[PDB]
C-alpha cells in the first residue's frame, strides 16, 4: 500500500502468506492529554525494502545546503508524533496492530 | 487544577529529607510530573521524570545514586527523598506536570511544562533549637530598637506593646551568622518629647518553640 | 526550488505536508503564490485553526 | 551543556527590546525551544511552546522565536508584567535531558536619591548587668544601595567576624541594610566610644554617641 | 482563501452610518508604522504562503 | 428640506466644544437660527436668540453664531453634572414654517470594566395557574451598558419575540438591564434546564437556575 505507513515505517512484500490482528483499545493507551510516545517516521531519503525496520534520529536533509545540526527552515526532523485523544471519533483512535 | 506540596524545613546535613506532591482536579493516571530545583540567583536544573500509573523512572548524568523514587497511587500522591544532603543544595523545589504522556528517550522534544507546583525553601543546615532571646536597648527625633538573638527556626513574629502600637514599626530582614545561628531587629520611630513620658513594651512570638517572653525597655540618661 | 534559500535567513517554516527535496522527485500541475506583509508581533497566529 | 545569554537587558517602555538565546548543535536547532517566566517569589509559567504559539491566557503581546543556533525573544510594552526575568530551554541528546539557560533580567528605564541615615544604639543597663553586649549600626532610608558599613573604633576599622546582610526592596521601594557584630562587653568597656560611618555613593556621615549616655 | 476589499465603513451596532465616522462606527482599515526606532517586534516581515 | 445635527458629540472638559448645524440657503443666514436646550426629566429653554444677543438668566458662558449654511454653538467648556442635548431650528419660505434639528448628545471623556452579575426568576405555581409561563431574568452592576440579553436553552436558542430593553441610570454610578420573554405552559416545562446570556463587550456569564426551586 502506498501512503504515509507502508512506504517508509513497514512496508509489506507482495507475497506474505498472512494477515494481521487489530482491535480498538482507546483506553489502555490513549490519554486525555495525548499519548505522546507513539510516533510514526514521516520523510526519508528513498523507499523502504520489505521487512526492514528502520531506526535514525538524524536529520533529513531537504534543500542544496547540507543539514547537520540545523533545521526548521530548510530540512525537517523525520519523527512525528501522534495526537491520540479520546475526544476524537473513529477515525483517528489509536489501533493495536499485530501482523 | 491546583498543585499544592508539602516543603520541610532546615536540617543537620547528610540526613534524609521527605517531600511529597499532591495532585487534585486532573485523574493521576495520564500526565508526567517532573521535578526541578532553583538556586538563589542561578538558573533551574533538571533530573528525570517520573510516570505516575508505572514504575519507570529516569534520572540525569549528574545526579544518579543520590536519588530514589517511591509512588503512593492510593494516596494520590508522590514520594521523593534526597541523601547526603550538600553544603550548595538550598533550593526551592517545583512539582512541575508535564503535558501529555512519554516514557521512551525520544519522545522528550514534544514536552513542555504546562503547570508548575508552588514550593518551599528547604536549607539543609544544623543549629540548636530553642525559644528566642530577645537583647535590650537603650534609644540614641530619637529612636529606639528591639533586638532577638539566636530563634531557631525561622520565622518570629514581633509586637509592640501586645497589639496595641500599630503606628511607626519597621521591621528588618534575617540575617546570616557564624556559628550558624539568625538574628533580626525591630526599630521603631517615636517623637522626642515621649522619650521617657511614655514608656513601651517590646514583645517576640515563636510559635515552634511555643513560649513567650516579655521585658520593659527603658532609655538611659 | 535551487534558487530559493539565497533570500536571507528565513523567520519561520513549520510545515505540514512534504519535503522540499521531494517536491523535485514529484511532479505537480498547479500551486497558489500569494504574498503579503504583516508586522512581526503578528505573524505567529498564522496557523490551521 | 548550558546555554549562554546576556545577564541583562532594558529598554525604554513603549518600544520592542529583544532577547538572544544562543546554542551548541545539539542543544537547538535539531530541537523545538520553549521559554518561561516566572515571577518573584512565585512559581514558573509558560510562555511559548512549539516555537511560535502560545498557551491561553497569553496574549498576543508576547512573541519569540529561532532561526539558526540561537533563539530570539521579542517584547512590546513594559508596564507591570515585563519587570520578571525570562529563561531559554531546549532539549539535547548529550546529557539525555533538559538543558535551561542562565537568565536574563528586563528592567525600565526612576526615585529621587535619599541620604543614608545610619542611628547607633548604645546597649542599656539590662545588657551590661547580663555580661553581654553587641555591636549593632543600621542604615535604612538610601537609594539606590551602595551603603559599606565599617567598625570602626575611633582609630581603625574592625573586621573579625563580621556578619553582614544584603539590603532587600522594602514596601516603599527602598533598601534597609543590616550588620551585627558580638563579642564581650569588657572591650565595649575600655573602648573610648564606637562609631559606624556609613560610606554611601561618598557622602560619609558620622554619628557618635557615648556608650554611657 | 478568499479575497475581500471593501471602503464603506463598519457599523458595530444599531447606528445608522453611510460615510460618517460615529462613537460605533469605525474606520476598518487601519494603518502600520514602520521605522527604525521600533525593534524586532514592531518590525514588517515579508510573509509569503 | 429638514435641519440635520449630529447625533452625539464628544468633548472632555477643561476645553472648548462647539456644535454645528448644516443647513440651506434659504434656511440659514437669510432667517435667524434658535437653539434649544432640554433638562432630562424637566421641561425646555431657549439658550440664545438671533445669534448675537444672550438671554437674561444665565452668566456669560456660552456663544453661539451663525456663519452663512452653517451655525455654531460655541460652549466654553464642559461641566460633568450637566449634559444636555441642544435643538437646531430655523424658518423656512418654501415650507412656511418652523422646522427643527435632530439634536446633539455631549459627554465627557474613560473608566474600567466591572464584574456584571444575573439573576434568574422562574414564575411561581401561582403563575402556572393561569394558564401562562413567562420568564425574566435581570443583570445589573455592569459599567459600563450597550448590553444585550438573549434566551438560552443549552442546546438551542429560541425565538418566540425575544425583547430587550434600554440600559438605565441608576443613582449609584451603574447600569442596569432586564428582559422578558413570554411562553405557554406546554413548551415551558419541555426543557428542564433555562438560562439567558449577556454581552458585556468582553465578558459573557450564564446563569444556569432549574425550574425547580
Amino acid at each position: 500500500q502506498t501512503g504515509n505507513i507502508a512506504d517508509y515505517n513497514y512496508k509489506l512484500p507482495d507475497d506474505f502468506t498472512g494477515c494481521v490482528i487489530a482491535w480498538n483499545s482507546n483506553k489502555l493507551d490513549s490519554k486525555v492529554g495525548g499519548n505522546y510516545n507513539y510516533l510514526y517516521r514521516l520523510f526519508r531519503k528513498s523507499n523502504l525494502k520489505p521487512f526492514e525496520r528502520d531506526i535514525s534520529t538524524e536529520i533529513y536533509q531537504a534543500g542544496n545546503k547540507p543539514c547537520n545540526g540545523v533545521a526548521g527552515f530548510n530540512c525537517y526532523f523525520p519523527l512525528r508524533s501522534y495526537g491520540f485523544r479520546p475526544t476524537y471519533g473513529v477515525g483517528h483512535q489509536p489501533y493495536r496492530v499485530v501482523v | 487544577v491546583q498543585l499544592v506540596q508539602s516543603g520541610a524545613e532546615v536540617k543537620k546535613p547528610g540526613a534524609s529529607v521527605k517531600v511529597s506532591c499532591k495532585a487534585s482536579g486532573y485523574i493521576f493516571s495520564d500526565y508526567n510530573i517532573h521535578w526541578v530545583r532553583q538556586a538563589p540567583g542561578q538558573g533551574l536544573e533538571w533530573m528525570g521524570w517520573i510516570s505516575p500509573d508505572s514504575d519507570d523512572t529516569n534520572y540525569a548524568q549528574s545526579f544518579q545514586g543520590r536519588v530514589t523514587m517511591t509512588r503512593d497511587t492510593s494516596i494520590t500522591t508522590v514520594y521523593m527523598e534526597l541523601s547526603s544532603l550538600r553544603s550548595d543544595d538550598t533550593a526551592v523545589y517545583f512539582c512541575a506536570r508535564s503535558v501529555g504522556y512519554c516514557s521512551l528517550n525520544s519522545c522528550q522534544r514534544w514536552m513542555w511544562f504546562d503547570t508548575w507546583g508552588q514550593g518551599a525553601l528547604v536549607t539543609v543546615s544544623s543549629a540548636s533549637t530553642k525559644g528566642p532571646s530577645v537583647f535590650p536597648l537603650a534609644p540614641s527625633t530619637a529612636a529606639l530598637g528591639c533586638l532577638v538573638k539566636d530563634y531557631f527556626p525561622e520565622p518570629v513574629t514581633v509586637s509592640w506593646n501586645s497589639g496595641a502600637l500599630t503606628s511607626g514599626v519597621h521591621t528588618f530582614p534575617a540575617v546570616l551568622q557564624s556559628s550558624g545561628l539568625y538574628s533580626l531587629s525591630s526599630v521603631v520611630t517615636v517623637p522626642s518629647s515621649s522619650l521617657g513620658t511614655q514608656t513601651y513594651i517590646c514583645n517576640v512570638n515563636h510559635k515552634p518553640s511555643n513560649t513567650k517572653v516579655d521585658k520593659k525597655v527603658e532609655p538611659k540618661s | 526550488y535551487s534558487v530559493l534559500y539565497n533570500f536571507a535567513p528565513f523567520f519561520a517554516f513549520k510545515c505540514y505536508g512534504v519535503s522540499p527535496t521531494k517536491l523535485n522527485d514529484l511532479c505537480f500541475t498547479n500551486v497558489y503564490a500569494d504574498s503579503f506583509v504583516i508586522r512581526g508581533n503578528e505573524v505567529s497566529q498564522i496557523a490551521p485553526g | 551543556p548550558v546555554l549562554t545569554q546576556p545577564p541583562s537587558a532594558s529598554g525604554p517602555p513603549g518600544q520592542s527590546v529583544s532577547i538572544s538565546c544562543s546554542g551548541s548543535r545539539s542543544n537547538i536547532g535539531t530541537n523545538f525551544v520553549y521559554w518561561y517566566q516566572q515571577l518573584p517569589g512565585a512559581a514558573p509559567k509558560l510562555l511559548i511552546y512549539k516555537n511560535d504559539q502560545r498557551p491561553s491566557g497569553v496574549p498576543e503581546r508576547f512573541f519569540g522565536s529561532k532561526s539558526g543556533t540561537s533563539a530570539s525573544l521579542a517584547i512590546s510594552g513594559l508596564r507591570s508584567e515585563d519587570e520578571v526575568d525570562y529563561y531559554c530551554a531546549a532539549w539535547d541528546d548529550s546529557l539525555s535531558g533538559h538543558v535551561f539557560g542562565a537568565g536574563t533580567k528586563v528592567t525600565v528605564l526612576g526615585q529621587p536619591k535619599a541620604a543614608p541615615s545610619v542611628t547607633l544604639f548604645p546597649p542599656s543597663s539590662e545588657e551590661l548587668q547580663a555580661n553581654k553586649a553587641t555591636l549593632v549600626c543600621l542604615i535604612s532610608d538610601f537609594y539606590p544601595g551602595a551603603v559599606t558599613v565599617a567598625w570602626k573604633a575611633d582609630s581603625s576599622p574592625v573586621k573579625a567576624g563580621v556578619e553582614t546582610t544584603t539590603p532587600s526592596k522594602q514596601s516603599n521601594n527602598k533598601y534597609a541594610a543590616s550588620s551585627y557584630l558580638s563579642l564581650t562587653p569588657e572591650q565595649w568597656k575600655s573602648h573610648r566610644s564606637y562609631s559606624c560611618q556609613v560610606t554611601h555613593e561618598g557622602s560619609t556621615v558620622e554619628k557618635t554617641v557615648a556608650p554611657t549616655e
